[PDB]
């Protein structure tokens, strides 16, 4: 199965016409975007405190090697 | 968190009101407590540079009133 | 005299900035440092060569509309003018040639830079 | 020192004009005619013209920053000439500049200078007006007039501007 | 006294242009689900002041082809003429009343840009003459609808006197009467400002650095200070034109506290638009401005004469 | 006293140039992926004081971030050579500290400290982001030991 | 019919350019139809610029004041009213 990206027929009711025209001129979508990141202006940022705070690892991490004993 | 921007911003509007305000005491101070006086047209140089004669003291922006007709 | 004072100070204080910029911190000059940079491999030809201008028409016409805005800029003046209606009438003569010149270059495709 | 203020931008303005009239590469061409276009807005305005000195000022800045980008596209060699570089180039400027230095030294000298015709040289504010006290700019009512009085001068100068875009294409339309 | 008033205006400037920087990367970081600086000083109040110690106790390069005159006057001219342009704005009381404030401004930010011009030019290197090149058409897109533009407003001022402005808005903000038009000024100031969308003739991810990739150092930093003093210039601009505060003779701190707000909330804005937006084509830039702008501008010019007329309404001349 | 004066005159530009750390924008294989997850907001390396910038002209650090075969070795000495002073180089991960998983091969130059000095070596294939932190807090604490002045007084 | 289809299809093409139009008619027409437009005129002329230099009087200039609050002279109650 295949689904086309970008295919599609704008319509041409004079209400979609207008829709359009409001959007070209007073820059709606553009707005839409500020709104975006305005929202993350406002989320907790995903920083964490290094060195005092660490990224999580597991047991499985591989790092500096070593030589065991019994 | 969003609200540890605010000092920085604090910082830029504190430098950027001292201008407005240095420019307006400053005005006062040079012209007798007064607002510094206009001169956009040759008139209102003209009464300035009356004022100047009338004053006695050389100052265009000090005043003289009913106390100087006899 | 207020205006020059203001317009010497601002280029000293800048003058000075570049002083210290150079007398204050410690240089090491070497041919490779100086060399003109080009993302790591030498260039390839002056920098003075000649560089194609695909908006030359365009720059043109800006020299001609960059003068009507001086013809239009004494128009809150002229408003001030008790002879209104021809003050009116001239104001939009010069917008609306402005206009008409400005559609014929965009329909004759002067707006389109050369390829 | 400051009564003779119109005569020291006068000064700089002819020297300017000996920059860019000895030809050096275009650039530096270029800022000598924006020092003299600074400067004559300068001296016009000390005259009591505010909006004209502004305007030629704005208009010559426009007009060097397209005769930069034509000079690197078109008017640009390996080796771009200054002032020293080139021995035409700097006879010229130094043939200028004493020129002008002696125009100078000796119309200080004498109060008036001979070069050619007669000119006095108290200092350009004797000639000034004594009266002025209306409400208004002069210079504005007579630029704001373009548009009740200038029907003809509007109509010659918007048709020749519009011819003038008309041409333009017409001559670079190989 | 007029000097302690002029060094009463440029020192907090230019701690106002170090702090916008420290402003710029939070906002920015917070937008990018990050931070930004907070370690060097509380909250990162110190990292301004590293910053310019750090770049003017670099060393400083002329590059062996550079024409040297050249390479040094054009960062002087750019921050002294950055300066300059604060010195008819009305805060509420201009350093400088101007007759023809506006005018002043128009001819100074003109010259203004030769000093990306002569410094792109004197560095004798490819990427710094394609950064250039692109002021001009930078300039060449802009520059004729930013002049019509703010005659449609001064039709209603009546004046090219920055304060008659906040006479003209004493009841209203002009950006009611003239929205449109503000619209279009704002974008205007983003192309003037060199500011994304329109940072061209820097373009990081096209030129490197563009017409300032030869500078380091100290000479840098000028360049560096001209553009962010240029952003907080114009949202000033901005706000008296459209945005006027009102004046109180006797209390005109009243008047500097609220017109600083809006200031500072303009030039916020131009820190969100460059979070929020990808580049423009500078070719794209020109046709904006010429095929878009200019107009609807030319239009609404004309419109901006008639009104005043057909209404009974055209301002005094003084 | 003129020692103290000099002992504090250090501090202040070597807290400034280490609190103020550009890197040039340079990367050069796998290494960049682990560079561009400390620039990543999880890391965040700006809130240290640390931006990237294009060019180097206006850079303090080259972190050589990859693999530098032969072929690329005349132009990683160029930006270097480019940088104004005072600069670093923070060496990233095995193919840049030695030559790595390639150190035998014919075309690539084993550890860039061959061609350019090296302050600091980040040991990993690739060093997790937070360990190429750890290499950039290290060298801050090298430019804080730094006694420019001091010995400059006692010369 | 070809009013409306011509109108949308450049509504839906460039708005910009059918707005242009649209503000530049208004004003060229609007001015000509306002009933406000002939007091822009009289308010230019009632703004003094200039001094009024008084006239000789001669004798016969009845609709000519002698003092400045004389019934006679132009008024600006239209003014006050507008
Ligand atoms: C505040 C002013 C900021 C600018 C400061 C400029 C001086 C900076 C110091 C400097 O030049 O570097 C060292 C530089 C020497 O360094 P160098 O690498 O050994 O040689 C450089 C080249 O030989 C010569 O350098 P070049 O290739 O750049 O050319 C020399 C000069 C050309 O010089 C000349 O040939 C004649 C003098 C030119 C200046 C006169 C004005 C030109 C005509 C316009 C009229 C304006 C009137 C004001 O070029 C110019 O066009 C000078 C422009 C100055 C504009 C001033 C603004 C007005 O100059 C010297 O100190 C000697
Ligand atoms: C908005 C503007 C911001 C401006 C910020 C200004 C910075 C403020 C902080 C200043 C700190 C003090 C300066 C120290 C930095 C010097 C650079 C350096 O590291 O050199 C190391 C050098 C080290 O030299 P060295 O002798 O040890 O070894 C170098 C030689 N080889 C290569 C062989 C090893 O130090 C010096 O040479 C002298 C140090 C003197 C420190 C005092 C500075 C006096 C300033 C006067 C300088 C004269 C020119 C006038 C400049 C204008 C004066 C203000
Ligand atoms: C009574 C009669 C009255 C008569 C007068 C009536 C007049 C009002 C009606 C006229 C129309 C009003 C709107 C005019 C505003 C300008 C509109 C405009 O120019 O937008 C078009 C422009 C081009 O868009 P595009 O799709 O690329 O191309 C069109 C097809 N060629 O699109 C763009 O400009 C894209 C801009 C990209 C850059 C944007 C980056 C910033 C975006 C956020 C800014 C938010 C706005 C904030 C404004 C603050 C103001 C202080
Ligand atoms: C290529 C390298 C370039 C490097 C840049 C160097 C810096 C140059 C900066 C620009 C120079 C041009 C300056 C032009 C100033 C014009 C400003 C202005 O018009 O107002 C100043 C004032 C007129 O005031 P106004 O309100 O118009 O009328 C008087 C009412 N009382 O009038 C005054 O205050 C008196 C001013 C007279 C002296 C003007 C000298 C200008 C000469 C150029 C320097
Ligand atoms: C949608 C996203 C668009 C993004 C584009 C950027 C747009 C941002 C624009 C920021 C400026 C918006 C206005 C800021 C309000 C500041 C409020 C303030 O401090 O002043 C109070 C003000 C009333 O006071 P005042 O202005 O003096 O009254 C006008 C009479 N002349 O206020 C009255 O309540
Ligand atoms: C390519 C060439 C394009 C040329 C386009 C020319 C367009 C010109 C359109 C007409 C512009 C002026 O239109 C005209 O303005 C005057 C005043 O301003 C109006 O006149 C009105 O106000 C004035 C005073 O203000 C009164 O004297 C008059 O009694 C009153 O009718 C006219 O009623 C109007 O018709
Ligand atoms: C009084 C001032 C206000 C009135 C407006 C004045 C400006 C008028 C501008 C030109 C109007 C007609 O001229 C113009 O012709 C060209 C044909 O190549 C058209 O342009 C065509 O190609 C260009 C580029 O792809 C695009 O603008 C558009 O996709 C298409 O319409 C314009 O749509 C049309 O606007
Ligand atoms: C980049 C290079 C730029 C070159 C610029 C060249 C500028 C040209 C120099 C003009 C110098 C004018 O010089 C000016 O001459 C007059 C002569 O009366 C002097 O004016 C003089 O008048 C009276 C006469 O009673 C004296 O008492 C007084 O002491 C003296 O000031 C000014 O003090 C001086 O400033
Ligand atoms: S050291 Fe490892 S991760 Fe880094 S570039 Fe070499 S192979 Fe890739």
């Amino acid at each position: 199965t295949y689904k086309y990206v970008n295919l599609r027929e704008p319509s041409m009711d004079m209400k979609s016409v207008t829709d359009r025209a409001a959007q070209t001129l007073l820059w709606t979508e553009l707005i839409r975007g500020l709104g975006m990141t305005l929202s993350y202006l406002f989320r907790e940022p995903a920083t964490i405190n290094y060195p005092f705070e660490k990224g999580p690892l597991s047991p499985r991490f591989r790092g500096e090697h070593a030589l065991r004993r019994y | 968190m969003w609200f540890e921007v605010l000092p920085g911003i604090a910082v830029m509007g504190v430098c950027l009101f001292i201008p407005g305000m240095a420019t307006a005491r400053i005005h006062r101070f040079s012209n007798g407590g007064k607002e510094k006086r206009v001169a956009h047209y040759p008139y209102q140089w003209y009464l300035m540079e009356r004022d100047r004669r009338v004053s006695g003291v050389n100052r265009s922006y000090v005043s003289k009133g009913l106390e100087n007709i006899d | 005299m207020n205006l020059m004072l203001a317009l010497l100070t601002n280029f000293t204080l800048a003058t000075l900035l570049v002083i210290i910029a150079f007398w204050l911190p410690q240089l090491n000059v070497y041919s490779e440092k100086t060399s003109p940079y080009e993302c790591g491999f030498d260039p390839m030809g002056s920098a003075r060569l000649p560089f194609s201008m695909k908006f030359f028409l365009v720059a043109i016409t800006f020299l001609l509309f960059d003068l009507e805005i001086a013809l239009l800029l004494p128009l809150p003046w002229a408003s001030q003018t008790a002879n209104l209606n021809t003050m009116l009438t001239m104001a939009l003569f010069l917008i609306i040639l402005l206009a008409v010149s400005l559609a014929y270059e965009w329909t004759q495709k002067g707006l389109e830079w050369t390829e | 020192m400051m009564l003779y203020i119109v005569f020291i931008l006068s000064v700089i303005f002819v020297m300017g004009f000996v920059g860019f009239s000895s030809k050096p590469s275009p650039i530096y061409g270029g800022l000598g005619l924006i020092v003299s276009g600074g400067v004559g807005c300068g001296i016009v305005l000390n005259f009591g013209g505010s909006f004209l000195g502004l305007m030629v000022f704005l208009i010559y800045l426009g007009g060097m920053m397209v005769v930069f980008g034509y000079t690197t596209a078109m008017a640009t060699e390996q080796y771009p000439e200054i002032w020293l570089s080139n021995k035409a180039v700097l006879g010229a400027f130094v043939t200028g500049l004493l020129m002008e230095f002696f125009m100078v030294y000796y119309v200080l000298k004498d109060k008036e200078v001979e070069v050619v015709f007669e000119f006095n040289g108290l200092g350009d504010w004797v000639i000034y007006d004594t009266g002025d006290s209306g409400f208004f700019s002069e210079e504005a009512m007579g630029i704001a007039a373009l548009y009740s009085y200038g029907t003809w001068l509007v109509i010659v100068t918007g048709w020749s501007l519009l011819i003038g875009v008309v041409v333009i294409m017409e001559i670079t339309r190989g | 006294m007029f000097m302690i008033n002029i060094l009463m205006l440029i020192i907090p400037i230019l701690l106002a242009v170090a702090f916008l920087t420290l402003v710029e990367r939070k906002v920015l970081g917070y937008m990018q689900l990050r931070k930004g600086p907070n370690v060097v000083g509380p909250y990162g109040l110190l990292q301004p002041i590293a910053d310019a110690i750090k770049l003017f106790i670099k060393e400083p390069l002329r590059p062996a082809t550079s024409s040297a005159s050249m390479f040094i006057l054009a960062p002087i001219m750019a921050l002294g003429l950055a300066l300059t342009m604060w010195i008819p704005l009305p805060m509420p009381y201009p350093l400088i009343n101007m007759n023809l404030g506006v005018l002043f401004m128009l001819a100074m930010s003109s010259l203004a840009v030769y000093s990306i011009l002569w410094s792109g030019w004197a560095s004798n290197s490819k990427y710094a003459l394609i950064g250039a090149l692109r002021a001009v058409a930078q300039t060449i897109s802009y520059e004729v609808t930013l002049a019509i533009i703010l005659l449609s407003v001064l039709l209603m001022s009546g004046s090219f006197t920055l304060s008659t402005l906040i006479t003209t808005q004493e009841q209203m903000w002009l950006i009611l009467p003239a929205w449109p038009l503000a619209m279009m000024w704002f974008i205007s100031t983003l192309a003037e400002t060199n500011r994304a969308p329109f940072d061209l003739t820097e373009g990081e991810s096209e030129l490197v650095s563009g017409f300032n990739v030869e500078y380091a150092a100290g000479p840098f930093a000028l360049f560096f200070m001209a553009e962010y003093a240029n952003i907080i210039m114009m949202n000033i601009f901005t706000a008296i034109l459209f945005l006027g505060t009102s004046h109180n003779p006797h209390m005109p701190e009243l008047y500097t506290i609220n017109f600083t707000i809006k200031s500072l909330l303009l030039t916020m804005s131009f820190l969100w638009i460059r979070a929020s937006y990808p580049r423009f084509r500078y070719d794209q830039l020109m046709h904006l401005l010429w095929k878009n702008f200019l107009p609807l501008t030319l239009a609404l010019c004309m419109w901006h004469v008639s009104l005043p007329i057909l209404t009974s309404g055209i301002p005094p001349q003084t | 006293r003129g020692e103290y004066v000099v002992a504090k005159l250090d501090d202040l530009i070597n807290w400034a140039r280490r609190s103020s750390l550009w890197p040039m924008t340079f990367g050069l294989a796998c290494c960049a992926v682990e560079m561009m997850h400390m620039a990543a907001p999880r890391y965040d390396m700006d809130r240290f004081g640390v931006v990237f910038r294009a060019s180097p002209r206006q850079s303090d650090v080259m972190i050589v971030a990859g693999t530098l075969t032969n072929k690329m070795a005349p132009a990683l000495r160029k930006v270097y050579d480019q940088m104004p002073e005072p600069r670093y180089v923070v060496s990233m991960g095995s193919c840049a500290n030695g030559g790595g998983y390639y150190h035998y091969s014919y075309s690539v130059v084993r550890g860039c400290d061959r061609i350019v000095p090296v302050d600091i070596y980040v040991p990993g294939c690739p060093p997790t982001a937070e360990a190429l932190l750890y290499g950039i807090l290290q060298l801050q604490k090298k430019i804080k030991r730094e006694k420019r002045l001091r010995i400059w007084y006692r010369r | 019919e070809r009013v409306a289809a011509f109108l949308k299809n450049v509504w839906a093409k460039e708005p910009v350019l059918v707005a242009s139009f649209a503000i530049a008619g208004l004003a060229v027409i609007l001015p000509t139809l306002s009933p406000y437009t002939k007091y822009s005129l009289m308010i230019n002329r009632a703004t003094p610029y200039n001094y009024p230099v008084p006239l000789r009087d001669d004798g016969n200039m009845p609709d000519v004041p002698s003092h400045p609050q004389d019934p006679q002279g132009p008024s600006l109650e239209w003014l006050k009213r507008l």
